[PDB]
RNA sequence: GGCCAGCAUCAGUUUUGGUGGCAGGAUAAAUCCAUAGGAAUGUAGCUUGCCUCGGUAAGUAUUAUAGCCUGUG
RNA sequence: AGAACUGGCGAUGCGGGAUGAACCGAACGUAGAGUUAAGGUGCCGGAAUACACGCUCAUCAGACACCACAAAAGGUGUUAG
RNA sequence: GCAGUCAAGCGUUCAUAGCGACAUUGCUUUUUGAUUCUUCGAUGUCGGCUCUUCCUAUCAUACCGAAGCAGAAUUCGGUAA
RNA sequence: UUUGCUCCACACAAUAUAGAUGGAUACGAAUAAGGCGUCCUUGUGGCGUCGCUGAACCAUAGCAGGCUAGCAACGGUGCACUUGGCGGAAAGGCCUUGGGUGCUUGCUGGCGAAUUGCAAUGUCAUUUUGCGUGGGGAUAAAUCAUUUGUAUACGACUUAGA
């Protein structure tokens, strides 16, 4: 629907944004995904936690070089639910991948780019009320994630600016509207109505 | 940790201008000579880089060489390397720094008695060596063929690989070590009988 | 310094009050929750539109902001009855909602041709309003 | 079994030459087609009489609708089942708008709870309560208090396209 | 079953104004003011007048509308300790080490010192926490009191001292030598 | 007329829509209409006790200044 | 380890059970179109993040026949009786 | 070989601090048997030496809950390899 | 080593392409709550309004878009300039001034289009490189061999040499 496809992570259901970003890049949609740090996972953080400590301990005996690795960064825990949703060992498969682009905060282009949400992921909307949840963020910095402060401290940053830009585009959209009431009630506008417009 | 810039004093010796350098004796010396030349605009380029390191930067390193023509070796070419600067903020930092360009700093004004520090370096070298020494494995008895400074069993038999954790003969010395905790019981002063 | 303690002012599943069928052979229509028959399922009825008596989930109609005067368990003639008492037609036609409604199904009737009279006028509003935007 | 009927099933012994007309008794019977409901017939028949499907035959067979099927109605509900370990009776309360409806979510309700197929359960008695406060069972009571209201907390629309440009409200 | 609504009541009083947005709960009284935070649980407040707010659930299971009682006096709780505050008294107990306990201070701190417990060299230190006050009871002997506006934080603060003088490697029957809450009350007296 | 296509009219197989006429059943059951009776999650009225001028509540009260249930046609 | 009756594997590919001699479906000439079986339809992966009523929250939840295990006993967790 | 359930008894008194009969439910695969699938056109025994890694049914070491824990000493139990 | 390198420009030739075909159209936060307007005592404030999907908004007419005239506006927009400022998370982009110039389908005119034959993507994007031309610009090093021994089985390392 457009060349690419910008995701809030924020609010999203880890396998349930992964299941339907996979299927976009096979499909030929390019997808980047920010602020992965605001990414959830049913269940508390505990269980999580512990279940985050079960891959850690799998690894080649004989060379822990050779054997799963485990990435500890919001975007990367992302990318391994990702990951595993595509048959990433055939062309066809590192095509689709990278097609793919994962981040924590909001770095630039994207900043300054519409994002979208998922509908069919957010938690908000799927998670029944009450039920525990963990936030990928606090997971990862409890796993070894270096960088939560260092985004929070840029994202807090980059938050002030859009809140500048908001402002003034509301302020803009204020006077447009002003504009486009004068001209309500003329000829051409009442036409308009006329067709549904 | 990423760096966004680096400022350089105009003046450079030829003791560190040899690092950056090869085959000193046949080269034509040009290193730092555009550089160099950065300093005859009033300065322009130079003070908007320090005004970039202050707008931004988390820490400021300073680039300091040794004057190993003051010292007995024979090697000529200096050695270069980052210090980080600690005292006040950023900006007083690149100040300091900006101050300091072909200026010179002495172990007193860093190092006093008493203090504890920590020595960074590679260890000594010994090339190639075998189990016994390398890891202080135990010598097998006199009797066994084949030799006896070894490991008598390099694994099970399953995992069917030789492992990461057994010891095997290889290069013994010239690591990276970061030694602690040594007191310092002198700071001396080379003009100083 | 009074308390000022929020709200949240939710439409309520109550006899008489209007919802607006979303799926079905009815869809699009409205109608009166009647009586009410367990956390998921009520009553409804909506003659004016021709939408039968019937039970139905709650999970395919979705309420309105409208209510009416209505006893519960109330027949068809009395609905009927009571419905053109209170004139909720008219009230719903003159709703935001129902006027958006209107307009997106205008919009999908548009003639090729109508498609083209639509951006000629829009060319011209924008002149002038782009105009009154720049002079204040 | 499936989404029900409710049949009226007639059933006698053969006629002999001794007792021509034997007696002829009738079931009511929940079942998604006739041949299901006259299949339950003779399964009933033959737990009461001496009978069997051979030596028997079916009258008449005919569909019962509900009289007032938008009328809501309280229904008590009599149902004996069988467990993993042993067998059991058990009365529950159903509020719906057919005897049919009713009897549709006992199924479900009796699969869910008790996780009791459809072959492990037989319907003894459903019945209209006609006085409220005969209604026994709270999850029932709880819809005939007067002038009953209430909301619809966390409102969630189904998304028809994969992206949305919005951000969702559950507000209603 | 879920039950379609159950409410409880929260009666306000002549001094104090409650104020709550999302479910943030502001209550503002003669003794200073309490905030907390409600939403983790929901629950629909609303204001019937300004002596009274009710709080509800709407088709709630049983551990849900067992969270109905439990923010109601959470925010009783807020109201009172806005009105007459709390007041926590312990005493100290042993059997021969006589446990010497003052309030000490290191980088703005007020820090309650332990000394001597059961004879142990050893320093016992709790932190004082804040919108906590502590008095050495005149008048009565080895007496603590710990008081404050917020039932959390003074009781909390009561525990910590508690716990920070447990035995070990002893029969704590026999021994035992402790500093234990008394008395559980009020700052504001005739109430 | 070699190569490959497009459309039309057909034939074999098949898929997927729109629409017409009928048969059955409790000759569907409902709604609706008429009629008799009734009740309460009791509509008007009335009583009484509080209560900032009528709002509540707890009584009476079966169609009145809402309605519903059930049978019969 | 040993018999009975049938059906299979051995001698047999094909679709399903991830994998697998024997289970489920179905038995094979070379091909087109259609429709199904058993089994599936979040993504891997063709196919509803379909509809509907409940139940379940596990600091080692559970997740489909053959089949890749769990018992006595016990719970003021919760459900219905 | 290891661990439970019931609780008659043991334990001055007192079933369950620590134990536990008659019964009875299990787990384990460093015991020994039972089997005979793979290897008899070869997969070289027992012990020790050396060396790595793993399990936990924990002997010591950290922190705990019990006691027929006064103290010292000990015993039972939990998180723990 | 036979006139080489680099940035800008145009020119011919290639080579390609995980897949342009009107627009990736920027708060944040909450969801048992919010957006926007408006007033004010500027607050966990009053009042109004909206949602119920982007089915939107913006753009969109002209030989794939030709050649031309005029009017009404003084608006819009393309381009190359120029003024002031911002943005380091990967800023490499955003904003602002001012003159110039093109287009304007805001409205009204003149002319052109066929024969590509009843369809045939009917060719309109953006990759990397190669070769000459001429506007700026810039004029090294590394390796072998030799040598040190803080290094070394051999390579490697580390020194030294106009
Ligand atoms: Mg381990
Ligand atoms: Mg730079
Ligand atoms: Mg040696
Ligand atoms: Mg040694
Ligand atoms: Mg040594
Ligand atoms: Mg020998
Ligand atoms: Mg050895
Ligand atoms: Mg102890
Ligand atoms: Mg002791
Ligand atoms: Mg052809
Ligand atoms: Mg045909
Ligand atoms: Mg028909
Ligand atoms: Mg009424
Ligand atoms: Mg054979
Ligand atoms: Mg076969
Ligand atoms: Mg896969
Ligand atoms: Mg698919
Ligand atoms: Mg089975
Ligand atoms: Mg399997
Ligand atoms: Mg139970
Ligand atoms: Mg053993
Ligand atoms: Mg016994
Ligand atoms: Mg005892
Ligand atoms: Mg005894
Ligand atoms: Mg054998
Ligand atoms: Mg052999
Ligand atoms: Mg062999
Ligand atoms: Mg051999
Ligand atoms: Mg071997
Ligand atoms: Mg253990
Ligand atoms: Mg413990
Ligand atoms: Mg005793
Ligand atoms: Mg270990
Ligand atoms: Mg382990
Ligand atoms: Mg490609
Ligand atoms: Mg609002
Ligand atoms: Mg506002
Ligand atoms: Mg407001
Ligand atoms: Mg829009
Ligand atoms: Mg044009
Ligand atoms: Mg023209
Ligand atoms: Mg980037
Ligand atoms: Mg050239």
């Amino acid at each position: 629907v457009e060349p690419v496809v910008v995701i809030d992570g924020k609010g999203h259901l880890v396998g349930r944004l992964a299941s339907v970003v996979a299927k976009q890049l096979l499909n030929g949609q390019k997808i980047v995904v920010v602020r992965a740090e605001e990414l959830n996972i049913s269940g508390e953080f505990f269980r999580n936690k512990l279940k985050y400590h079960d891959f850690l301990r799998k690894a080649t005996a004989f060379n822990k070089t050779r054997g799963p690795f485990h990435f500890r960064a919001p975007s990367r825990i992302f990318y391994k639910a990702l990951r595993g949703m595509v048959s990433h060992k055939t062309a066809r498969g590192k095509a689709a991948l990278e097609r793919l682009k994962v981040f924590e905060g909001i770095p630039p282009p994207y900043d300054k780019k519409k994002r979208v949400v998922v509908p069919q992921a957010l938690r908000v909307l799927r998670l029944k009320p009450g039920r525990k949840y963990t936030t990928l963020g606090k997971l990862s910095t409890s796993v070894g994630w270096k960088y939560e402060d260092v985004v929070a401290k840029l994202e807090a940053k980059r938050k002030v600016s859009s809140a500048e830009y908001y402002a003034k585009k509301r302020a803009f959209t204020k006077k447009v509207a002003s504009a486009n009431a004068t001209a309500a009630e003329s000829d051409v506008a009442k036409q308009l109505a006329a067709l549904g417009y | 940790l990423r760096s966004l810039t680096t400022v350089w004093a105009e003046h450079l010796s030829d003791e560190v201008k040899r690092r950056f350098y090869k085959n000193w004796y046949k080269s034509k010396k040009k290193a730092f000579t555009k550089y160099s030349a950065k300093y005859a605009q009033d300065g322009a380029g130079i003070e908007r880089e320090l005004a970039r390191i202050k707008k931004y930067a988390s820490v400021v390193r300073v680039l300091v060489h040794t004057q190993i023509r003051k010292t007995p070796l024979a090697q000529k070419k200096a050695h270069l390397a980052e210090i980080q600067l600690n005292g006040g903020s950023i900006s007083e930092k690149v100040d300091w720094a900006r101050e300091h360009f072909e200026k010179t700093v002495a172990v007193d004004s860093v190092f006093e008695q008493n203090e504890m520090i920590d020595a960074i370096a590679v260890t000594k070298g010994h090339g190639f060596e075998g189990v016994t020494h390398r890891w202080g494995t135990k010598k097998l008895p006199r009797k066994t063929h084949r030799g006896l400074r070894k490991v008598a069993c390099i694994g099970a038999w399953h995992p069917a690989h030789v492992m990461w954790s057994v010891a095997r003969a290889g290069q013994r010395g010239y690591h990276s070590r970061t030694s602690i905790n040594h007191k310092i019981y002198r700071v001396g002063k080379g003009d100083d009988e | 310094t009074d308390s000022i303690v929020k709200a949240s002012n939710w439409r309520l599943v109550e006899v008489g009050r209007v919802v607006l069928i979303k799926k079905g052979q009815s869809a699009g229509k409205l109608a009166a929750i009647v009586e009410i028959i367990d956390q998921k399922k009520v009553l409804i009825d909506g003659p004016k539109a021709g939408v039968p008596r019937q039970a139905i989930n709650l999970g395919q109609v979705v309420l309105t902001p409208l209510t009416f005067a209505l006893p519960r368990g109330a027949r068809t003639a009395t609905v009927s009855k009571k419905w053109a008492a209170a004139a909720v037609c008219e009230k719903w036609a003159a709703s935001s909602w129902a006027k958006k409604i209107a307009q997106r199904e205008r919009r999908a009737a548009l003639t090729d041709f109508e498609r083209f009279q639509v951006m000629v006028l829009r060319k011209q509003k924008r002149y002038t309003v782009k105009k009154a935007l720049a002079k204040a | 079994m499936a989404h029900f009927k409710e049949y009226q099933v007639i059933g006698r012994r053969l006629p002999t030459e001794s007792v021509p007309e034997p007696k002829l008794f009738r079931m009511r019977i929940f079942a998604s087609n006739e041949v299901i409901a006259k299949s339950r017939y003779w399964y009933f028949l033959q737990k009461l009489h001496k009978v069997k499907k051979a030596s028997g035959e079916i009258v008449s067979i005919n569909q019962i609708n509900e009289a007032h099927p938008t009328k809501v109605k309280n229904f008590g509900v009599w149902v004996r089942y069988d467990s993993r370990s042993g067998t059991h009776n058990m009365y529950k309360e159903i509020r719906d708008v057919s005897r049919v409806a009713a009897v549709e979510t006992l199924y479900q309700d009796m699969a869910a709870r008790h996780r009791a197929r459809f072959r492990s359960i037989h319907i003894l008695k459903v019945a209209e309560i006609e006085k409220t406060a005969d209604v026994k069972r709270q999850y029932v009571k709880q819809f005939l208090t007067k002038d009953l209201k209430f909301p619809l907390p966390h409102r969630v629309q189904k998304s028809t396209k994969t992206f949305s440009y919005k951000r969702p409200s559950t507000f209603y | 079953m879920k039950y379609i609504q159950t409410e409880q009541q929260i009666e306000v009083p002549e001094g104090v104004t409650v104020s709550i947005k999302s479910r943030i709960v502001k209550v503002v009284g003669p003794r200073g003011t309490l905030t907390k935070n409600l939403k983790h649980i929901d629950v629909t407040f609303t204001k019937v007048n300004n002596q009274l707010i009710k709080v509800a659930v709407h088709n709630g299971g049983r551990k849900h509308v067992a969270a109905l009682r439990t923010v109601k006096s959470l925010v009783d709780n807020m109201i009172t300790g806005v009105t007459k505050g709390y007041k926590y008294k312990m005493r100290y107990v042993y059997a021969h080490f006589p446990i010497n306990v003052n309030i000490v201070e290191k980088d703005g701190a007020k820090f309650i010192e332990v000394r001597n417990f059961l004879g142990d060299k050893k320093i016992r230190n709790v932190p004082v926490r804040d919108g906590v006050t502590i008095e050495f009871s005149t008048n009565v002997k080895d007496e603590i009191v710990l008081s404050g506006n917020s039932v959390e934080d003074v009781s909390q603060n009561a525990a910590d001292l508690q716990q920070i003088c447990r035995v070990r490697n002893k029969d704590i029957r026999k021994f035992l030598d402790g500093i234990y809450v008394s008395h559980k009350g009020f700052i504001t007296e005739d109430l």
